[PDB]
C-alpha cells in the first residue's frame, strides 16, 4: 500500500505525558548547570486576562482573606484595578467565577468526593508496560508494512 | 522619596548605578527592558553633551530629550514628543525651568 | 444534648435578639469566607431555630440538613464559621446583651 | 559467640557476674544520655550502674 | 506600627521554619485532621501559624519541599522549632505518651525509656530495677496485678471523627 | 478620616483583635483529674 | 511604530473593520482577549 | 476508592443509559478557525428541554414555580 | 554553584534551543544533547575571545547548533531507513514493543 | 593567577573545536583524560591518601589550531615514594609538567612561569631547611577547577538514555536472551572501559565481527571478554574514523543539496522514503533541472521521494527515485493542472494542523490531563479537528476533576476504562454526555459515602 | 503609548460604524494629535448586556482598541466626543501607560526609581500582555525565525 508511513511512524515505548516534555527536562538540567515574582503574571493581570483575574478570586468573583490567600502587594492592586476594569467593559460579569475550576490546583478524582495529599506522590512510569488496545492494531500494521516492504525491497 | 522625585526631575540619570539596572528593571525585566533589539541605526557618542548637563536646559520636548536626539526619526515621533504632549507636570517644570535659566548662578 | 429550651422559658430580649441572629444568619449565609463556602454544600443546609440563654452569654442555632448522609458533610465546615458568626453578631445587630459563643 | 566469651571471663574475674546491664540497655537508651559515637564509654556506664543497682 | 502590615508569603520550606515556632501546612479538602491538631496545639497554650495550601502561590515548591522532610505526602503536617513532629499519627502518640507538652513549648522530645501512660495512681518506678540473672516469666507465681476487664462487643461510636 | 474610612477601621479592628489567652478551662480540667484521684485512691 | 496619518485614516479603518469576514482563505487572529470573536459579512450583519 | 466499571463500546453504552456519545446527526463543517468558547464554561449544561423548578421557602409560606429554558412561566 | 555570567550566557541559550528544538525542528527524540550544548558554549567562548559582538555571536554558534541538529536527525533517519530497508536489524524498542503485544495476545489467549 | 592562562590553553587544544581531524580530535581526548587523571591523583596526593599513579613517565600529546603540534614529557624521580617526604616533590613536578605544557603552548607570558619556577624552588630549599609559619590558588588548584567548571568533556551517555536513542540495534536471528545477554551484563559493568570517542558509534549485534554493514554503526556478537573489544577496536580504529567521517560527510552532502532545493524552489521540506544512494542521483536531476522547475508551477509545496508515482491528498506530491531527464518534462507535463490543487490542499492541511494543536494545547493546559494521542489513527484531518475542538469545547466542564492518570486517544469506538488509564473517544462524540457520565460517577461516589457514613 | 481606549460600539452597519471611527479620528486629528493604532476586535457577547440610547439591552458588541498620542486638554476635549457619542456603549480611559500600576501607592522607594520611556516607547499590546502573548513570540521575531521553522511539519505529513 503505502510505504512513506513506515518511514515516518516511529514506534514509541511509552508515548509521553505531553511530547516535549524530555526535552525540556534535559535542556533544564543543562541550564542549571548541576551535573547528571513570575515573569509571566504581572504582565497579564490586565483586563484582557479573565484567567488569570479569576486565578485570585474565589467562586462568587471576590476576594480571598489574605491568610488564605497572600500576594505581592502590587499584584493584588493589579488583580484589583483589572477585575473592575474588565468588569466595565463587559469582559468579566459583575457576580460569579466563569474560570474558578480552571485555577484549582488541588482536584479531586470523578470517582471520588474529596482530594487525598496521597495521590502526589504516585509517580506511575507505567512500570508494568500497559499496551492499550488503539496501540495494538497500529503496531501490528507497521509491522505488517515492514514485512511487506521487506518481500519487495 | 520626595527629594527622590525632584532629583529625578532635575538631574538626568540619578537612577541608573554604575550596573545599569534600576530597581524596577530588577524585579520586573519584562516591563523595564527592551523586547526587540535592532541592530540598526547607531546614534554613537554625544558630541553635543555640553550644552545640557541638567534636564532644565532642555524643556522644548519631552522627557528632557534635547533636539540633536531627534534627528533620524519621521515628524510623527518628534510631534508625539512636542510641547504639545507634554504632561502637567513637565509643563510646570518648564515654567520652573523657565526662571531656573534666569536666575540661576551655576547651573 | 437531651431537650431543646421553649421559648417561654427565656427572657424576651433573648427571643428579639435569637430573631436578630435568625434574621442576619438566615440572610448572609453565602457571604461567609470563600475558602470555606467551596466546600459547604448549600443546597442541604437548613437553619430551622435559634436559641438563646437569658442574657444571651451563648448562642445555639439549630440545624438539620436534607439528606442525613450529607450531614457528616456539612458538620465541620458549619464549626469553622462560628468567628464569623460572632463578627456578623458585632456588625449586624445592635442591643447585645452579651457577645455570645456560637453553639 | 567467642568475643561474647572473653567478655564474660574479663568481668568474672574482677567480680561475680552480675546481668544487669543487659536491662539497663533496654531502659536506658544510648541517645537519652548522649553517647551515640561512643560506644565505649556507653557500656562502661552500665555495668557501673547495673552494679551500683545490687547494693 | 514602623512599617505597613504584609502578608507573609515565601516560596522555601525553611524561611516558614526559621520565622514561626509552630507551623501547620494544611488542604482546604481534609477538615477533620486540621481541626484536631488545632485542638491540640490550642490546649497547650501555644501560638500556631496555620497555611492552607489550597489557593497558594508556591504549591509546587511547597509540596516538593514537604517530600524531603517528611516522607510521607501526608497533610496536615506540623512543624514545631525547625523539627518535624509530624501527622496526626505522630501528633496524637505524643499526647498519649505525655510529650506534646514539652514538644510544643519547648521544641524537645523525651527520651526517657519507659510509657508513663500506663499508671496507677502517682508515678514511681515500682520494679523498673534490673533483676539479677533476669527470669521475669519464670517465676509463675509472680504478682500479675489487679484484673482487667475488656468489652463483649465494641460499643457504637458517636461519630466518625469523634476519637 | 470619613464615615466609610471610620467604619472600615472598626471592621478592621474587631476582626482583626488579639484577645485575652487566660488558661481556665486548663485550670479547671487539672482541678477536675486531681480530683478524680483523689477519690478514686481514697475512699 | 506604524503612526496612522490623515490621509489614511479611512482606508486603514476600512481594513480594520474587514479582518473579521466570512468568505476568507487565511486563519482569523485571536482577539486581545485571546478569544475569537463572532464572524459576520458585509454590511455588518453577525453571521 | 474503587475505580467504576469498563465500558468497551458505544452500541450498549447507549443501552445501558438513557443517552449516547456517539451522535447520530453526522454534522458535517470545515470551521478551520478556532471555536468561539462560551462564557460560562464551567457550568452545568442545560439542554433545551429542561423544566427549571423554583423551591422558595420562607417561615410561614412556600412557593413552588416552574419555567421553561427560555424563561416562560409553566404554571401560577 | 555557577558563574553567573555563566548562569545568564545559559539562560540566554536554553531559551534560544529550545524554541529551535521544540517549535523549529519538531524533533523530541533527540540523544546526547550536552555535546551540541557544550560545543556551542565553547564556541561563545572562541567568538569572544577575539570578541566581535554578543548578539551575532549567538546567532553564529545557533547557525551551528541548527547545522548540527539537521545533521544528527539526517545520520538518524539514514540508519533507521538501512535498517528498515534489509529487514535484519531491530531495535530494542521495536523487541520491548513486540515482546509485550505477543504477551498481551496471549493474555487475549488466557481469556 | 593563572586563570587567563589555563583558560587560554583549555581554549586552543580543547577536542571540542578540532572537527576537521577526527585523529587529532581522539587523541585530544586521551591527552585531557589522562591529565584529568593526573591531577586527579595529585589532589588525592595532596589530600592525604596516596595511590600508586596510573603512569610515572609519559608524553602527551596536544594539538593547536593555527587562527602546530605541542609534546610535553612528564617525568618522576628515581626515587618516588608512597611517604609524607615524596609527596611534596611530586607537586613541583607535576607544577613543572604543567608549566611545560603552557610554554610550549605560547598562551602564558615569561614573568608568571619564571614565578612559578620561583615558587618551585622556594619549596625545594624550604623542604630541607625546617621553618614555621603561622588565599590564592597555585597552578594545580586552579586547573583541576578550570577543568571541572568550565572544560569539562560531556560525560559517557548511559545505556538507558541509548535505549530510547535508536543507537543500540540487534539482529534478532540469535536469539531475544543471547542479545539480552550480550546488553546487561556487558554495558553495566563493561561500559567504563569503552571510550568516550567511541560513545558517537550506533551498537548493533549481528553474527560476524565487523567495522560497519550500515552507514556509521558497527557490530559486536555474542558475548566479549572487554579487552577482547579492547583489541578489536585498537585493530582497525583507520576504518571505524572513516566510517564516521563519511556518514557526517554523506549527510552534509545531502542537507546543502536540501538546502539549496529549499531556497531554490521556494519549498520547506524535502522528504525521503526510499534509499538516500537511489534519493541522490534525483536530487542532483532536479539540482541541474532547477529553473526549468521555477519555468514550471512546481513551487511552495514540501517534496516526498517514494517509489511509486503519485500524490497525497494532503498537499505533498511523491516523486520516484528511479527517473531519468528525458522522462522528466513529460512527467512534468502530466501533473501541471494539478499543482495549485496540491498548493490549496497543502496551505489548508498546514492551518488544520496548527489549529488541532493549538486545541490539544489548550486542552492540555486547561483539564491537565496524563496525555491526548489524537495522532494514532490513519483519519482526515477533519476528524482530528473536530476531536480535537470538542475536546476544548467540554474542557471547562471537565475542570473539576483531574484526569493526570488516564490518557484521552482518538478511537474508532469509545473505551472508557478506569482501572487502566484509557479514554478512548470517537471523532464524533457529544461532550454533554461524557459530562453526564462524569456526573453520574460523582454522584454515585457522593451516594456510596453517604450510604457508608449512614451505615456506621 | 499616551492614551488608550477600549470603545464598546453597537453592532451597527458597516457603514455608520465606519463613520463613527471617522469622526472619532477627524475629531483626534483635528486637535493636533496622533493615532498610533487602531484595531478592530470583532463582535463578541460580552458577560453584562449594555443598553443603548432608547434603553434596548444588546447581547452583542464590538471592542475596538484606540491608542492615541494627544494632549491633556485635547484628550478631555476627545474623551467628551467620545463618551456622548450614541454608538458608544463604554469606553475605558487607560491612564496608566507610562507609569506602570503599583508604583505611586506601593513601595515608596520605588517611585522615583523607574523609567517612563520603557513603557512611553511601547505599544500598549507589548505593556498589557494578551494570553496569546509571551517571551517566546518575543525572542522568535530576532531568532531568524524563517530558516528555522520550515522543518516543523515533517513529522505529520506522514500521518
Amino acid at each position: 500500500g503505502r510505504e512513506g508511513w513506515l518511514f515516518g511512524q516511529q514506534v514509541q515505548l511509552h508515548y509521553h505525558r505531553f511530547p516535549d516534555e524530555q526535552l525540556i527536562t534535559n535542556l533544564s538540567r543543562w541550564r542549571t548547570g548541576e551535573t547528571v515574582p513570575s515573569p509571566e503574571v504581572y504582565m497579564k493581570l490586565n483586563y484582557k486576562n479573565p484567567a488569570t483575574i479569576s486565578r485570585f478570586l474565589t467562586r462568587t468573583g471576590h476576594m480571598y482573606p489574605a491568610d488564605i490567600l497572600p500576594l505581592n502587594p502590587e499584584a493584588v492592586v493589579k488583580l484589583r484595578v483589572a477585575k473592575a476594569q474588565a468588569i466595565r467593559i463587559g469582559l468579566y460579569p459583575r457576580f460569579g467565577n466563569p474560570f474558578w475550576f480552571r485555577s484549582q490546583k488541588f482536584r479531586p478524582k470523578a470517582y471520588q468526593e474529596n482530594y487525598d495529599p496521597t495521590t502526589y506522590s504516585t509517580k506511575r512510569t507505567v512500570e508494568h508496560f500497559a499496551y492499550n488496545w488503539v496501540q495494538t492494531d497500529r503496531i501490528r500494521r507497521y509491522f505488517r508494512e515492514l514485512e511487506a516492504v521487506h518481500t519487495s525491497g | 522619596p520626595v527629594q527622590k522625585k525632584r532629583q529625578e526631575q532635575m538631574l538626568y540619570g540619578v537612577n541608573i548605578p554604575e550596573t545599569r539596572q534600576m530597581k524596577f528593571e530588577e524585579q520586573h525585566p519584562l516591563l523595564a527592558g527592551a523586547l526587540r533589539k535592532l541592530e540598526g541605526q547607531p546614534k554613537g557618542f554625544p558630541f553635543w553633551y555640553r550644552k545640557y548637563p541638567t534636564r532644565r536646559h532642555a524643556y522644548e520636548y519631552r522627557f528632557s530629550i534635547p533636539v540633536e536626539m531627534l534627528d533620524g526619526y519621521n515628524d510623527d515621533v518628534k510631534k508625539a514628543l512636542s510641547k504639545g504632549m507634554m504632561s502637567i507636570q513637565e509643563k510646570q517644570f518648564a515654567q520652573e525651568a523657565m526662571y531656573m535659566e534666569r536666575y540661576a548662578e551655576h547651573d | 444534648v437531651r431537650l431543646l429550651r421553649h421559648e417561654s422559658s427565656m427572657s424576651p430580649s433573648a427571643r428579639a435578639f435569637s430573631e436578630r441572629v435568625a434574621y442576619h444568619l438566615r440572610r448572609s449565609l453565602k457571604a461567609c469566607p470563600g475558602h470555606i463556602a467551596e466546600h459547604i454544600d448549600f443546597t442541604q443546609l437548613i437553619i430551622q431555630e435559634v436559641l438563646g440563654s437569658r442574657r444571651s452569654k451563648e448562642i445555639y442555632i439549630v440545624w438539620f440538613t436534607v439528606d442525613p448522609g450529607a450531614r457528616f458533610e456539612l458538620e465541620p465546615r458549619l464549626h469553622q464559621l462560628n468567628h464569623w458568626v460572632q463578627q456578623l453578631i458585632i456588625k449586624r445587630v445592635k442591643r447585645r446583651p452579651h457577645i455570645p459563643r456560637v453553639t | 559467640e567467642a568475643q561474647a566469651l572473653v567478655q564474660r571471663t574479663l568481668e568474672c574475674i574482677s567480680r561475680p557476674v552480675s546481668a544487669a546491664s543487659r536491662q539497663l540497655s533496654r531502659t536506658i537508651t544510648a541517645e537519652a544520655v548522649g553517647l551515640d559515637n561512643a560506644p565505649g564509654h556507653y557500656t562502661n556506664f552500665l555495668e557501673w550502674m547495673g552494679r551500683l543497682t545490687e547494693t | 506600627s514602623a512599617t505597613r502590615w504584609l502578608p507573609f508569603v515565601s516560596s522555601d520550606l525553611k524561611d516558614y521554619l526559621n520565622r514561626y515556632w509552630a507551623v501547620m501546612f494544611t488542604v482546604g479538602a481534609r477538615p477533620i485532621e486540621t481541626g484536631h491538631i488545632r485542638h491540640y496545639v490550642s490546649w497547650y497554650c501555644t501560638r500556631m501559624k496555620v497555611v492552607l495550601l489550597d489557593h497558594h502561590v508556591y504549591v509546587e515548591p511547597l509540596r516538593q519541599q514537604l517530600q524531603e522532610a517528611s516522607r510521607t505526602p501526608e497533610l496536615p503536617l506540623l512543624f514545631v522549632n525547625k523539627k518535624l513532629v509530624g501527622t496526626l499519627r505522630d501528633v496524637e502518640l505524643l499526647e498519649r505518651e505525655k510529650k506534646l507538652k514539652d514538644v510544643l513549648h519547648f521544641g524537645f522530645e523525651w527520651r526517657v525509656g519507659g510509657s508513663v501512660a500506663a499508671t496507677n495512681g502517682q508515678k514511681s518506678l515500682m520494679g523498673a530495677l534490673p533483676a539479677p540473672y533476669g527470669d521475669a516469666e519464670f517465676f509463675r507465681g509472680r504478682y500479675r496485678g489487679p484484673p482487667v476487664a475488656r468489652p463483649v462487643v465494641s460499643l457504637p461510636t458517636l461519630h466518625p471523627f469523634a476519637l | 478620616v470619613n464615615k466609610q474610612t471610620q467604619k472600615y477601621r472598626t471592621k478592621l479592628r474587631y476582626r482583626f483583635r488579639q484577645p485575652s489567652v487566660v488558661p481556665l478551662r486548663q485550670t479547671l480540667q487539672q482541678r477536675h483529674n486531681t480530683i478524680l484521684e483523689v477519690l478514686r485512691r481514697r475512699r | 511604530i506604524n503612526y496612522v496619518p490623515h490621509a489614511q485614516l479611512r482606508e486603514h479603518i476600512d481594513k480594520e473593520l474587514d479582518k473579521y469576514v466570512a468568505g476568507k482563505n487565511e486563519p482569523y487572529p485571536l482577539n486581545f482577549v485571546g478569544q475569537m470573536p463572532f464572524l459576520e459579512d458585509g454590511d455588518g450583519n453577525i453571521v | 476508592a474503587v475505580p467504576p466499571p469498563r465500558v468497551l463500546g458505544g452500541d450498549y453504552f447507549k443501552t445501558r443509559f438513557g443517552y449516547s456519545l456517539v451522535k447520530n446527526s453526522e454534522m458535517t463543517q470545515g470551521p478551520v478557525d478556532y471555536s468561539q468558547l462560551d462564557m460560562w464554561g464551567e457550568m452545568p449544561r442545560y439542554t433545551s428541554d429542561m423544566v427549571f423548578l423554583y423551591l422558595v421557602s420562607r417561615r410561614r409560606n412556600t412557593y413552588a414555580v416552574a419555567y421553561t429554558y427560555e424563561g416562560k412561566r409553566i404554571l401560577n | 554553584t555557577l558563574s553567573p555570567e555563566r548562569v545568564a550566557l545559559r539562560d540566554e541559550l536554553a531559551r534560544k534551543s529550545r524554541l529551535v528544538a521544540s517549535e523549529g525542528m519538531r524533533y523530541y527524540n533527540i540523544f546526547w544533547v550536552r555535546k551540541p550544548l557544550d560545543t556551542m558554549e565553547k564556541e561563545y567562548y572562541e567568538l569572544k575571545r577575539r570578541g566581535v559582538d554578543h548578539g551575532e555571536a549567538i546567532r553564529k554558534v545557533l547557525q551551528g547548533f541548527y547545522s548540527g541538529l539537521a545533521v544528527k536527525k539526517r545520520v538518524a533517519a539514514i540508519q533507521a531507513e538501512e535498517a528498515k530497508l534489509t529487514g535484519r536489524f531491530i531495535t530494542m524498542r521495536e523487541a520491548t514493543v513486540v515482546l509485550g503485544v505477543l504477551a498481551k495476545l496471549h493474555k487475549e489467549q488466557l481469556t | 593567577m593563572y586563570k587567563k592562562a589555563l583558560h587560554s590553553f583549555f581554549l586552543k587544544v580543547h577536542p571540542d573545536f578540532f572537527h576537521h581531524n577526527r585523529s587529532q580530535q581522539t587523541v585530544n581526548e586521551s591527552s585531557v583524560a589522562r591529565l584529568n587523571e593526573l591531577l586527579s591523583w595529585a589532589k588525592a596526593f595532596k589530600s592525604g591518601h596516596l595511590q600508586p599513579p596510573p603512569s610515572s613517565s609519559f608524553t602527551l600529546t596536544f594539538y593547536r589550531k593555527p587562527d602546530t603540534i605541542i609534546q610535553s614529557t612528564f617525568e618522576l624521580p628515581s626515587n618516588f615514594a608512597p611517604s609524607d617526604n615524596h609527596r611534596g616533590t611530586v607537586e613541583r613536578a607535576v607544577n613543572k609538567f604543567l608549566r611545560d605544557l603552557l610554554r610550549r603552548a605560547a598562551c602564558i607570558d615569561s614573568v608568571t612561569e619564571s614565578i612559578s619556577e620561583a615558587e618551585d624552588a622556594t619549596a625545594a630549599r624550604a623542604e630541607a631547611k625546617p621553618l614555621r609559619r603561622r588565599g590564592p590558588k597555585s597552578l594545580l588548584d586552579e586547573a583541576v577547577e578550570s577543568m571541572t567548571v568550565q572544560w569539562s568533556l560531556t560525560p559517557a551517555p548511559t545505556l538507558q538514555e541509548l535505549i530510547e536513542a535508536d543507537q543500540i540495534l540487534f539482529s534478532r536471528d540469535l536469539s531475544p536472551l543471547q542479545s539480552a545477554a550480550a546488553l546487561s551484563t556487558l554495558q553495566r559493568h563493561l561500559g567504563e572501559l569503552n571510550y568516550s570517542a567511541w560513545e558517537s558509534m550506533p551498537v548493533i549485534v549481528s553474527n560476524q565481527f565487523s567495522i560497519g554493514d550500515l552507514t556509521g554503526t558497527i557490530t559486536i556478537p555474542w558475548d566479549f571478554t572487554p579487552e577482547q573489544f579492547h583489541s578489536f577496536m585498537a585493530h582497525n580504529e583507520k576504518g571505524v574514523a572513516r566510517c564516521r567521517e563519511v556518514a557526517i560527510q554523506y549527510a552534509s552532502t545531502i542537507e546543502q543539496l536540501i538546502a539549496e532545493l529549499c531556497t531554490a524552489l521556494e519549498l520547506d521540506d524535502i522528504l525521503v522514503s526510499c534509499s538516500h544512494q537511489d534519493a541522490l542521483r534525483l536530487m542532483e536531476l532536479l539540482h541541474r533541472n532547477r529553473e526549468l522547475l521555477i519555468q514550471y508551477g512546481l513551487s511552495k509545496l514540501t517534496l516526498e521521494v517514494g517509489n511509486r508515482h503519485a500524490t497525497r491528498a494532503n498537499g505533498v506530491v511523491i516523486i520516484n527515485c528511479s527517473l531519468t531527464s528525458e522522462q522528466l518534462r513529460p512527467w512534468l507535463k502530466a501533473i501541471s493542472p494539478k499543482l495549485p490543487l496540491q498548493q490549496r490542499l497543502y496551505e489548508l492541511s498546514k492551518q488544520m494542523l496548527e489549529s488541532t494543536l493549538w486545541h490539544l494545547k489548550e486542552f492540555r493546559t486547561m483539564v491537565e490531563p496524563g496525555g491526548v494521542d489524537a495522532f494514532s489513527n490513519d483519519c482526515t484531518y477533519a476528524e482530528r479537528l473536530q476531536w480535537s475542538k470538542e475536546l476544548f469545547r467540554i474542557g471547562p466542564s471537565l475542570a473539576p476533576w483531574d484526569w493526570s492518570e488516564m490518557t484521552f486517544v482518538l478511537s474508532p469506538d469509545v473505551d472508557i476504562d478506569w482501572a487502566n488509564g484509557l479514554l478512548a473517544l470517537p471523532y464524533n462524540f457529544d461532550g454533554d454526555a461524557l459530562v453526564r457520565y462524569v456526573e453520574e460517577v460523582q454522584q454515585e461516589a457522593k451516594s456510596r459515602k453517604r450510604e457508608e457514613l449512614l451505615a456506621a | 503609548v499616551f492614551y488608550s481606549f477600549v470603545l464598546v460600539m453597537k453592532p451597527r452597519q458597516r457603514r455608520f460604524t465606519s463613520q463613527a471611527l471617522r469622526e472619532i479620528g477627524v475629531a483626534v486629528y483635528s486637535n493636533g494629535g496622533l493615532i498610533r493604532s487602531i484595531t478592530n476586535e470583532g463582535i463578541m457577547r460580552p458577560y453584562s448586556r449594555f443598553r443603548d440610547a432608547d434603553n434596548t439591552p444588546l447581547t452583542y458588541a464590538r471592542y475596538i482598541i484606540l491608542q492615541l498620542d494627544m494632549g491633556e486638554e485635547e484628550m478631555g476635549k476627545v474623551d467628551k466626543i467620545i463618551r456622548e457619542h450614541q454608538d458608544v456603549l463604554m469606553a475605558l480611559k487607560l491612564n496608566n501607560l507610562e507609569r506602570p500600576v503599583g508604583i505611586r501607592s506601593g513601595n515608596k522607594e520605588l517611585q522615583a526609581a523607574y523609567f517612563p520611556l520603557d513603557t512611553f516607547t511601547r505599544l500598549e499590546e507589548e505593556i498589557n500582555w494578551s494570553p496569546q502573548t509571551s517571551a517566546d513570540i518575543y525572542t522568535q521575531l530576532e531568532m531568524n525565525w524563517k530558516e528555522f521553522s520550515r522543518t516543523r511539519w515533517s513529522s505529520f505529513l506522514r500521518n
